[PDB]
RNA sequence: UCAGUAACGGCGAGUGAACAGGGAAGAGCCCAGCGCCGAAUCCCCGCCCCGCGGCGGGGCGCGGGAAAUGUGGCGUACGGA
RNA sequence: CCCCGGCGCGCCGGGCCCGGGUCUUCCCGGAGUCGGGUUGCUUGGGAAUGCAGCCCAAAGCGGGUGGUAAACUCCAUCUAA
RNA sequence: ACGGACCAAGGAGUCUAACACGUGCGCGAGUCGGGGGCUACGAAAGCCGCCGUGGCGCAAUGAAGGUGAAGGCCGGCGGCG
């Protein structure tokens, strides 16, 4: 029964919730198990980077996050094509490929193409047969220095373009941001109806004319 | 801890703090929010006006990312840049104003609560309030709209 | 390109040709038993695009299932409960008649592996389905890498766990906003996740 | 005058140079090839027309187009699917008139 | 985490997800079809060499069968020949 | 001190006779399924989220999705059985 | 009026979740790593900082489209008078 002032509460405990309680006492054990598998995986694939294949740069969807870039799933076939990397060869040298992803704009495309060219420049490639090097294999002098890389490959960061202070021009002072904003909403709101009214008037005037 | 609680003090006192007459019974009055329009009506009306009924339009598949618009008032505007940014601009003679990009700080709309220092500034933002634009213009600043 | 013509022909099920074949074939299927080993696929094009291959170790069975809904098997129609659960007629079974057909083939031929099935006929009483099964121990199957997957014990009785194409359609699987019920792999998997109280150590 | 990109209006959005590329190949699904057309025209010669299409074509002969659409829609289900079917049956009818004229 | 939220509900009692974002992990592929290749494909029996407690490798049979009512190779929407 | 395994290096008998780019010419798809009506169940899914029965029953610049039924019209995004 | 023949031992406001207020501590327009990761007691503790995503707080209001938080004086001009 309610008693004086308070909040009205609706706990979701009307089922057999005690039959499905998930405790977390195995949490330290999971952390050790996952860590022990990261290490055993890093040893297995050494000297390949422990983090995994290089990932592209992508912009997060929606207006809440489109100011941020993060690691994608894989490089697009257009990005790989522009960088001259065969799509089936890309995975064999630690490049992640995403055939689903599209490139709508050039800047994002060229950002990931430079990424692939920079990664290709840091790639140390061991010959398939150690004793018999081949055309693209790295020289022996840089194979000695090859060491496993920790952390994501070429980590992705959000870098802001610092704009230095500048004298404000009379044209910026005279700009009306709020009036511009309010009129932009109104024009978008009334665009369809205005054209419909305009079209009828043309027909309305034409019928009298002819 | 159980040693600091009433039960330890209620040993030997028969009823245990629930009375000899009314006793502690299972669920008098109902369970949960029962009776809201009935024997519990005074409590609900007195403390929860508006609780019963419906108001306004429904919206299916609401996506709260579409209405994302963090706001900042003008009185906190200069905290988005460094302290030396303000003093260097204040004391410089060429008249160059620093650019404050609120979107970089994580805000979209600029609001007008507060008073600005007497110092020109260029403010970039997706949105402005009317009073924010005038206060920014009153100090010799300029509003810049970004997308 | 004959399979192209046959496929298009079997799309004209109300043409004079196809109506005559469906009608007489349905008559013939009706004089046989509800479970009947077929000598070859009555629909070679439809069978093969469902995985059937014309090699030893692939077999066809024709299953007859009674048409209609599911009556509640309660005596004298009494359900002994609240009015919301009094229905006896007009109730429907959660799985298709094609799925029931595959299950009846899979249960009979417990040593085979149901692969897929397809529609071959129906009248007001029966629907007829041909089921594609595989013998998982024939060396024509075990020595082919592309069919070794279905010899694994994890693929026993696919039709009985909603794994075939017909069976999996009643499980509400799929990508997107229409299939939230089965995020996690199944309806119960989504339910357990949504109905389990996570009590972290530090809470 | 001074103009800025805006998050509202008819030209809203951050400005990015649009890249033009070959459309994904999956986007030609359902495009009619000359060979598939030949096979479908052949099956029509072998098979013919379904009874509801024959009844719908009787309506179109007497120019009862509104009733022809209503009959077809009740059979196929949707206005758009019925419009396509009505046009196709009209083209069949018009083609037979031409053949008779020849 | 979104979120006891959008929504459902004698709109009462009650019920109630998803997307985005951050992480764990990370891997991608194959047919039918459309075609080209002399069925180029497969199963089993008999003999010889090898291996043989996971029954397979090679060679030889005008040995048997399957399979043109379609096996195999190339190839599958990221296009392919 | 025993055994099992894993990782390496050689010989024998086999199989493969293997790729990239630019042009030229060609080819390209899963049907009593989709979709629609209705019934029952189911979902937060609300002029109907999913599933099922019965009836109707496809198309090919088509089809599906685009969270309020419908017509017209642009777009975006995928490519079901 | 009901229970109690007698003795021993056992025997009843707990734990989880949510909320409110009070109090104590830390930091403070901020604060919180809880999930994740790094490095016998120890499943502990320590660390992360381009792991602060995210929660709560820092802005309210409207069903919503949306909007979103002091003024005066001096001098000059335009208009009314
Ligand atoms: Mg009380
Ligand atoms: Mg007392
Ligand atoms: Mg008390
Ligand atoms: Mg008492
Ligand atoms: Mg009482
Ligand atoms: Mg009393
Ligand atoms: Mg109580
Ligand atoms: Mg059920
Ligand atoms: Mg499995
Ligand atoms: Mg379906
Ligand atoms: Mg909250
Ligand atoms: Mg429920
Ligand atoms: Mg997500
Ligand atoms: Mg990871
Ligand atoms: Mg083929
Ligand atoms: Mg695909
Ligand atoms: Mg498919
Ligand atoms: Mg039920
Ligand atoms: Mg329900
Ligand atoms: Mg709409
Ligand atoms: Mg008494
Ligand atoms: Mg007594
Ligand atoms: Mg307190
Ligand atoms: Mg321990």
């Amino acid at each position: 029964a309610p008693s004086r002032n308070g909040m009205i509460l609706k706990p979701h405990f009307h089922k057999d919730w005690q039959r499905r309680v998930a405790t977390w006492f195995n949490q330290p054990a999971r952390k050790i198990r996952r860590r022990k598998a990261r290490q055993a995986r890093a040893r297995r694939i050494a000297p390949r980077p422990a983090a995994g294949p290089i990932r592209p740069i992508v912009r997060c969807p929606t207006v809440r996050y489109h100011t941020k870039v993060r690691a994608g799933r894989g490089f697009s076939l257009e990005e790989l094509r522009v960088a001259g990397i065969h799509k089936k060869v890309a995975r064999t040298i630690g490049i992640s490929v995403d055939p689903r992803r599209r490139n709508k704009s050039t800047e994002s495309l060229q950002a990931n193409v430079q990424r692939l060219k920079e990664y290709r420049s840091k790639l140390v490639l061991f010959p398939r047969k150690p004793s018999a090097p081949k055309k693209g294999d790295s020289s022996a002098e840089e194979l000695k220095l090859a060491t496993q890389l920790t952390g994501p490959v070429m980590p992705i960061r959000n870098v802001f373009k610092k704009e230095k202070a500048r004298v404000i021009t009379e044209e910026e002072k005279n700009f009306k941001a709020f009036a511009s904003l309010r009129m932009a909403r109104a024009n978008a709101r009334l665009f369809g109806i205005r054209a419909k009214r305009a079209k009828e008037a043309a027909e309305q005037d034409v019928e009298k004319k002819k | 801890p159980s040693r600091l609680r009433k039960t330890r003090k209620l040993r030997g006192h028969v009823s245990h703090g629930h009375g000899r007459i009314g006793k502690h019974r299972k669920h008098p009055g109902g369970r949960g929010n029962a009776g809201g329009m009935h024997h519990h009506r005074i409590n609900f009306d007195k403390y929860h006006p508006g609780y019963f009924g419906k108001v306004g339009m429904r919206h299916y598949h609401l996506k709260r990312n579409q209405s994302f618009c963090p706001t900042v008032n003008l009185d906190k505007l200069w905290t988005l840049v460094s302290e030396q940014t303000r003093v260097n601009a204040a004391k410089n003679k060429t008249g160059a104003a620093p650019i404050i990009d609120v979107v970089r700080s994580g805000y979209y709309k600029v609001l007008g609560k507060g008073k600005l220092p007497k110092q020109p500034v260029i403010v970039k933002a997706k949105f402005f309030s009317r009073r924010a634009e005038e206060k920014i213009k009153g100090v010799g600043g300029a509003c810049v709209l970004v997308a | 390109g004959a399979y192209k013509y046959i496929q298009e022909l079997w799309r004209k099920k109300q043409s004079d040709v196809m109506r005559f074949l469906l009608r007489v074939r349905c008559w013939q299927y009706r004089q046989l038993s509800a479970l009947h080993r077929a000598p070859r696929p009555t629909r070679p094009d439809k069978a093969r695009r469902l995985g059937y291959k014309a090699k030893q170790g692939y077999v066809i069975y024709r299953i007859r299932v009674r048409r209609g809904g599911r009556k509640r098997p309660v005596p004298k129609g009494a359900t002994y409960g609240k009015p919301v659960h009094h229905g006896v007629n007009q109730l429907k079974f959660a799985r298709s008649l094609q799925s029931v057909a595959e299950e009846r083939a899979g249960r009979h031929c417990g040593a085979l592996r149901v692969l897929n099935s397809y529609w071959v006929g129906e009248d007001s009483t029966y629907k007829f389905f041909e089921v594609i099964l595989i013998d998982p121990f024939h060396k024509a199957i075990r020595r082919n890498p592309d069919t070794q997957w279905i010899t694994k014990p994890v693929h026993k009785h696919r039709e009985m766990r909603g794994l075939t194409s017909a069976g999996r359609k009643s499980r509400g699987l799929g990508k997107g906003h229409k299939f939230h019920h089965t995020i996690g792999g199944s309806r119960r998997a989504a339910w357990r996740r949504r109905n389990t109280l996570q009590l972290h150590r530090y809470r | 005058a001074l103009r800025y990109p805006m998050a509202v209006g008819l030209n809203k959005g951050h400005k990015v140079t649009k890249n033009v590329s070959k459309p994904r190949h999956s986007r030609r699904r359902g495009r009619l090839t000359k060979h598939t057309k030949f096979v479908r025209d052949m099956i029509r010669e072998v098979c013919g027309f379904a009874p509801y299409e024959r009844r719908a074509m009787e309506l179109l002969k007497v120019s009862k187009d509104k009733r022809a659409l209503k009959f077809i829609k009740k059979r196929v289900g949707t206005h758009i699917r019925a419009k396509r079917k009505r046009e196709e049956l009209s083209s069949v009818l018009a083609a037979m008139r031409k053949a008779a004229a020849k």
